[PDB]
């Protein structure tokens, strides 16, 4: 069996600008097996309306997915990605950094 | 277009 | 040697009956198929199956059930026996989808509404001409299968008790006796030729025989003649110096 | 959907080149098949073709032109045993393997002695029942059947005496209990000019 | 310049039970155009790009059947591979298929491939000549013997040099507005102090297509192999792509460092330095 922990990044579709609407992305890649749970959070609480890409893979066979939702960044709001995979003891949280 | 030949059980 | 068999090879159904055509295959093929063939419009896909466990619908699945429990078997079953389903039926198979298909033996099926119009053939051997022998030095016996329904017949010639495949020809399709009426009775003709040396020798036997595929022995029968089952009706001729 | 074949019946004399075409409706079809079928028999494969262009097998050439949606089978040097209905098969999906309507080929023999004649044969079932035989004519002669529902005339059939190396074209006609003339039977569509009626 | 068409397939046995999860996706270049999902409502091949919608009923019936056929082949496969590796029925397993073709700048056939995996390690793969197989392990040699006698390579070569290539051209001509576009990367640089004497310069490239890009760092005109963070090229989700590259710089010496962006939508290679 080959099993691989997902790489995770959180980011926006467009340069984040306060009061302007955008898309919050969570890109999970490099994982095997394909089953994975990905939430998006807004101040710790789950965001309901989240869509995702159709499952595909890379040349080393590890899968990738893009999880996304429409959002509007303010300066007082924290956004994150929550990711669950069989290779984790408990879910992994990566915070959104606009100022990358 | 998908393959309409060459796809066989292992 | 790995092949494909169908069962049965011929069947006469009553209207509104149920009939399962078996088809089996040793060749470890994934994909299997059912076809109907009719006198004008060629082969026509009924059902398919790409792998064991799975099925699919073709051009004319209406009236036809199909099942794929295992790799080997693909039985076609007809729930209600409509008169439209009279055809020749062909099972087939290919190693995977889209590859070369290998066909079964074929199945002649005729659904009749009235069993009281099913007849065995009347067979006659017409001994050759005097004038043919003096012109050509060859002699032609003709045969005549007449008065039969349906066209489920196979004709063969036998010399001394041995079947022949040279000097013989039979009509391609059978011929309707009254070529207009519903469920009309058919006629088949065939010619055997040998020389006057083989013919005028008195110690030569000639037999024309018709294998008619009739009703099953499990069938309803009530009426005036004998039960028109599967039979060989033969007709004989001997050699003559006259 | 549609697979249309070159509309039969074709009639190509012996030793020549026969040619059958096949058109199909699906631009994305990927496998193509030629079958031969004798009278009351199974189809058996002549060739498969996958790629565009020409495939060679003996006396048989497969030709595939996918842009034109065209398959063809060219039969060189045709024998009397090549006479069958020819079947084209195009695969349309997974198991959607779909067939043409069939093109009937009859390779007609060179009759070495065109000596046409009409005979009347007596039965073995008594010696009173009459029947007519029209035999030994050349392959240009064809047959019609209609005067009434009385005179049943069968089609042109070809036998072969292999040992004596001789071919024979023949047809049978009869009409039960009548004043059935054996001379006045076969001339609906007109008989050969010197047909022997030795009465 | 050069293009590609690619089809990707995943079947997951969910078992002690059965009924596997099947998902199929097709790409032209870096753009998805079709999908199948066994979980989805329609049980059809579905459009995922505007230019594929103009295809007729023959195409959608033909792709649905061929994708449904791939799925049921993979279901038998999952049954078989359990047997070849003596694995029980309690656990979940995965098969993966990838096939497709590359073309050069003239749209002539460049190279084809057809590869197969089981449980995320290579199983069997078609070699570049398209007439022979690389089998990874001993169970895959059995599959190789089946596929050699069945002429699987012949059939595959016919698809990969003909049908793959000829349909890729058709897709590239029907959607030449979308597929023959190159969005140049839109580039900026940000600066962040981590301590009182060191600083991170991050070079950005945003909204580009296709995904192939090269970001490189250079201290005084020489390639910075060393302290270079460089992320995975990520999608924006609108069809385009993003990527950054970062380095740590001793402070007040930031102008010694140049960022270099090569991408095919650019007239010339780009040189950002901070300021």
């Amino acid at each position: 069996m080959i099993q691989r922990t997902p790489k995770i990044q959180v980011y926006s579709r467009h340069p984040a600008e306060n009061g302007k609407s955008n898309f919050l992305n969570c890109y999970v890649s490099g994982f095997h097996p394909s089953d994975i749970e990905v939430d998006l959070l807004k101040n710790g609480e789950r965001i309901e309306k989240v869509e995702h890409s159709d499952l595909s893979f890379s040349k080393d066979w590890s899968f990738y997915l893009l999880y996304y939702t429409e959002f509007t960044p303010t300066e007082k709001d924290e956004y994150a990605c929550r990711v669950n995979h069989v290779t984790l003891s408990q879910p992994k949280i990566v915070k959104w950094d606009r100022d990358m | 277009e998908l393959a309409g030949i060459g796809i066989l059980t292992v | 040697i790995a092949g494909i068999t169908q069962a049965p090879t011929s069947q006469i159904l009553a209207a509104g009956r149920r009939m399962t055509l078996r088809c089996t295959q040793d060749m470890r093929h994934n994909a299997m198929y059912w076809y109907r063939q009719d006198l004008g419009l060629g082969l026509r896909l009924i059902h398919y199956s790409n792998t064991a466990g799975t099925t699919g619908k073709g051009e004319v699945p209406d009236g036809y059930s199909v099942s794929r429990a295992n790799t080997d078997d693909f039985p076609l079953t007809l729930a209600s026996a409509v008169p439209s389903q009279t055809s020749v039926y062909f099972c087939a198979s290919s190693l995977s989808f889209g590859t070369e298909a290998f066909f079964g033996q074929g199945t002649r099926l005729t659904v009749v509404e009235d069993l009281n119009k099913v007849f065995p053939p009347e067979v006659a051997v017409f001994e050759p001409s005097e004038a043919e022998i003096s012109h050509t030095q060859k002699a032609t016996l003709v045969c005549l299968a007449t008065g039969f329904y349906p066209d489920h017949v196979e004709l063969s010639w036998w010399v001394n008790g041995k079947e022949v495949h040279s000097g013989v020809c039979t009509d391609p399709q059978p011929l309707k006796e009254q070529p207009a009426l519903n469920d009309s009775r058919y006629a088949l003709s065939s010619r055997l030729r040998v020389s006057a040396t083989f013919w005028q020798d008195p110690r030569n036997h000639f037999r024309c025989q018709v294998q008619f595929y009739g009703l099953s022995e499990n069938d309803e029968w009530t009426q005036d003649r004998a039960k028109p089952v599967t039979q060989i009706v033969s007709a004989e001729a001997w050699g003559r110096a006259d | 959907k549609e697979v249309e074949q070159n509309s039969g019946p074709l009639s190509v004399p012996e030793g020549a080149i026969a040619s059958l075409n096949c058109t199909y409706s699906d631009r994305g079809s990927q496998s193509f098949f030629w079958y031969r079928q004798y009278s009351g028999k199974s189809p058996e494969l002549i060739m498969f073709i996958y790629s565009n262009g020409d495939k060679e097998d003996g006396r048989f050439t497969a030709q595939l032109n996918k842009a034109s949606q065209y398959v063809s089978l060219l039969i060189r040097d045709s024998q009397p045993s090549d006479s069958a209905t020819y079947l084209c098969a195009v695969n349309f999906g997974g198991g959607k393997l779909i067939f043409g309507q069939g093109t009937e080929l009859s390779v007609k023999p060179n009759i070495q002695n065109p000596d046409p004649a009409v005979y009347q044969l007596r039965d073995s079932k008594s010696s009173d029942k009459s029947v007519c035989l029209f035999t030994d004519f050349d392959s240009q002669t064809n047959v019609s059947q209609s005067k009434d529902s009385d005179v049943y005339i069968t089609d042109k059939c070809v036998l072969d005496m292999r040992s004596m190396d001789f071919k024979s074209n023949s047809a049978v006609a009869w009409s039960n209990k009548s004043d059935f003339a054996c001379a006045n039977a076969f001339n609906n569509s007109i008989i050969p000019e010197d047909t022997f009626f030795p009465s | 310049g050069s293009h590609s068409m690619r089809y990707f397939f995943t079947s997951v046995s969910r078992p002690g039970r059965g009924e596997p999860r099947f998902i199929a996706v097709g790409y032209v270049d870096d753009t998805q155009f079709v999908r199948f999902d066994s979980d989805a409502a329609s049980q059809r091949m579905e459009p995922r790009a505007p230019w594929i919608e103009q295809e007729g009923p023959e195409y959608w019936d033909g792709e649905t059947r061929k994708v449904k056929a791939h799925s049921q082949t993979h279901r038998v496969d999952l049954g078989t591979l359990r047997g070849y590796y003596n694995q029980s029925e309690a656990g979940s397993h995965t098969v993966q298929r990838m096939y497709g073709c590359d073309v050069g700048s003239d749209w002539r056939f460049l190279r084809g491939y057809h590869q197969y995996a089981y449980d995320g390690k290579d199983y069997i793969a078609l070699k570049e000549d398209l007439r022979s197989w690389t089998a990874a392990d001993m169970a895959a040699q059995t599959t190789k013997h089946k596929w050699e006698a069945a002429h699987v390579a012949e059939q595959l070569r016919a698809y990969l040099e003909g049908t793959c290539v000829e349909w890729l051209r058709r897709y590239l001509e029907n959607g030449k507005e979308t597929l023959q576009r190159t969005d140049a990367p839109k580039t900026h640089m940000t600066h962040h102090a981590v301590s009182d004497h060191e600083a991170t310069l991050r070079c950005w490239a945003l909204s580009f297509y296709p995904a192939e890009i090269t970001l490189t760092w250079q201290r005084d005109g020489e390639d910075q192999t060393q302290d270079t963070e460089l992320v995975e090229t990520r999608p924006a989700g609108d069809g385009t792509f993003q990527k950054w590259a970062a380095v740590v710089v001793p402070s007040g010496q930031e102008q010694r460092y140049t960022c270099h962006v090569q991408h095919e939508g650019l007239p010339k290679p780009l040189t950002l330095r901070w300021e």
